[PDB]
């Protein structure tokens, strides 16, 4: 089954953890030895420490570094979850492909944002 | 030709297979079950759901 | 060091039986055996954990 | 003669979330199996009484043999629930069933009442050996052995129990052997 | 019979993970140093002889002190049982104990069971 | 089962462990290791020789039972076996299946 190291679920889970903790307010860039530090599990075993550091955070096709942090990746506008009307205001792609499945869980139910987003211009149609 | 038994004798079997093990049973510790399951994903990309 | 290394290379020499084991799979069993033991050892550590903290 | 409570099932809401798994490991007498119940349950000695601690912060109380009993041993787990740390609130100690036994110290017979009150009553050998009258007027479901033993059920307040025994004792006097 | 299944266990074990500590790096030495800082304890204890060692809705506080000490259960040197349960059920205020495989430290001696049957009232 | 670890046979293995780990002599991971071996052996070797039994009688205080595991806490209370007195004034029973 191709190349293992230690307990699987490990890329999956760094990844997520950080989808996490960031979302959860938590925000700054950090490293897999800083993730491995703050989730007690350091003790992976230096050959998969490294495994994940060099591959695993390089087969991935939308993770982010600027140098030695590596960022968030899935939306390229900080989860705010307010103030889009540039990006909504914009008139040159019919309001660029809004998506739903990326709002929510920034701080807040989307159901709070868009009765704001109902009072302001933002429109939303769940077709 | 006709008997009279009280409980069935296969439903008395299963009764004691259902009381001695639950097969779903706590709704409970969702960061430990995510282990558990990121893990089996690893032998296979693909599982039927049951 | 190079005893070390020329005992790896063993283990590339093995790995070799390995792929003729595949094409006539000892490597695959023994993933699927340590695939088995990880839900068991999480059942000990949350009962082992119990009985640590009572005792 | 006058019937005696045998067991009053309260329902008290603690107010806020509580997380059992933390609960069961520091309280003394507790047992939290998850897979054959979801709640925990807790017993106290000096009042006799098993309470099963719901996790959303419902509690309900049974075993005790009088209703000040009953709100004290209720206090008495509010009160350890809280010592050990969660925010604690108490809310509607509500009464829900009392069971209540007496005997009428004479023999009746249970077949000749269903002869003539089939309406109420209802009667069968193989499945149980006792009689039930469920009377409507004061809801209550009465059990009624051969021996003369009557077991009152299903009552909100110890008022309805004694109102329904006056009633029964003359009709099984009818009845007696 | 109680020193004899420790040395036992004892051989085994260390006779068992020996290709371990190969594996994972290690001299034989460090082995021995395990065997011998492991006899030695026991010989330091005293506690049996061994052959290595030879060698209102709020005022609820208005009701309080219900509860008994908690630290009365601790003593960290209360004989301590380690056993298997196979079934255990109380009816009333009885409680029965089938208990299975155990190794019990009773006024400092040490004692073993394949079985054991309990009965108490809480 | 990592129940019998604290147990004197054990806690002088990890006593032994801790030093060797100490002095580099001996380091951890391989320690772990080393446990995980220790566990699997004393499980295996509690269920050998047998032969052995015992009826115990007694006065209960605390008890409290998790996922699988009951400790009690019986008090004032004497076991005999095999015509042998054991006096206890306050014993814990831990029973983890």
């Amino acid at each position: 089954s191709g190349s293992s190291g230690y307990k699987f679920g490990v890329l999956a889970k760094i990844v997520n953890y950080m989808k996490t903790r960031h979302q959860r307010g938590d925000t700054h860039p950090l490293t897999l030895d800083e993730i491995l530090d703050e989730t007690q599990h350091l003790d992976i075993g230096l050959k998969q420490k490294q495994w994940l550091m060099t591959e695993a955070l390089v087969n991935n096709p939308k993770i982010e570094v600027i140098d030695g942090k590596y960022a968030f990746k899935p939306k390229y506008n900080v989860r705010d979850k307010k103030a889009l009307l540039r990006l909504l205001d914009q008139h040159d792609q019919r309001g660029l492909g809004g998506i739903l499945l990326e709002d929510i869980e920034e701080a807040l139910p989307n159901s709070q944002k868009a009765v704001k987003a109902l009072g302001d211009q933002i429109l939303f149609v769940n077709r | 030709t006709n008997y009279k038994p009280v409980a069935n004798h296969q439903y008395n079997i299963e009764y004691e297979r259902k009381k001695k093990e639950d097969g779903k049973r706590a709704r409970a510790d969702k960061q430990h079950v995510l282990d558990m399951l990121f893990s089996a994903f690893e032998k296979h990309q693909y599982y039927n759901l049951k | 060091a190079q005893l070390k290394f020329f005992e790896q290379l063993d283990q590339i020499e093995k790995q070799r039986k390995d792929e003729q084991e595949r094409e006539i799979q000892l490597r695959l069993k023994q993933k699927a055996k340590e695939m088995q033991q990880q839900e068991l050892a999480q059942m000990r550590q949350r009962d082992a954990n119990l009985t640590a903290l009572a005792a | 003669i006058v019937p005696q409570l045998q067991n009053i099932v309260s329902t008290v809401n603690l107010g806020c979330k509580l997380d059992l798994k933390t609960i069961a490991l520091r309280a003394r007498n507790a047992e939290y199996n998850p897979k054959r119940f979801a709640a925990v349950i807790m017993r106290i000695r000096e009042p006799r009484t098993t309470a099963l601690i719901f996790s959303s912060g419902k509690m309900v109380c049974t075993g005790a043999k009088s209703e000040e009993q009953s709100r004290l041993a209720a206090r008495k787990y509010a009160r350890v629930v809280q010592k050990l740390g969660f925010p604690a609130k108490f809310l509607d100690f509500k009464i829900q069933n009392m069971v209540g036994s007496c005997d009428v110290k004479f023999p009746i017979r249970l077949e000749g009442l269903v002869l003539t009150h089939q309406q109420f009553s209802s009667y069968e050998p193989e499945l149980f050996p006792g009689l039930i009258y469920r009377m409507i007027k004061p809801r209550i479901v009465l059990l009624i052995f051969v021996s003369g033993k009557v077991v009152l059920t299903g009552a909100k307040v110890r008022a309805e129990i004694y109102e329904a025994f006056e009633n029964i004792y003359p009709i099984l006097k009818g009845f007696r052997k | 019979t109680v020193p004899k299944l420790y040395r036992s266990v004892i051989e085994d074990v260390i006779n068992d993970v020996r290709d371990i500590f190969l594996d994972d790096g290690v001299d034989e030495q460090v082995l021995m140093e395990l065997k011998t800082l492991w006899e030695n304890k026991l010989m330091q204890s005293r506690a049996v002889d061994g052959f290595h060692s030879e060698e209102e809705e709020e005022p609820l506080n208005s009701e309080d002190d219900v509860s008994d000490e908690e630290g009365q259960e601790l003593f960290d040197t209360e004989n301590v049982v380690v056993c298997q349960y196979d079934k255990i059920h109380r009816s009333k205020n009885k409680w029965k104990f089938h208990l299975k495989d155990g190794i019990m430290n009773l006024n400092g001696r040490d004692y073993i069971f394949s079985k054991a049957i309990g009965d108490a009232e809480w | 089962y990592q129940l019998y670890r604290n147990t004197t046979l054990g806690n002088s293995l990890q006593e032994s462990l801790d030093e060797l780990i100490q002095s580099q002599q001996i380091t951890p991971q391989l320690a772990l290791q080393v446990l995980l071996q220790f566990d699997k052996a004393i499980n295996a070797a509690l269920a050998q020789r047998v032969r052995n039994r015992v009826n115990f009688r007694g006065s209960l205080n605390t008890y409290r039972f998790c996922d699988n595991v009951w400790t009690f806490v019986l008090n004032d209370v004497e076991f005999r076996e095999v015509t042998e007195l054991i006096k206890v004034d306050k014993v814990k029973i831990v029973a983890c299946d």
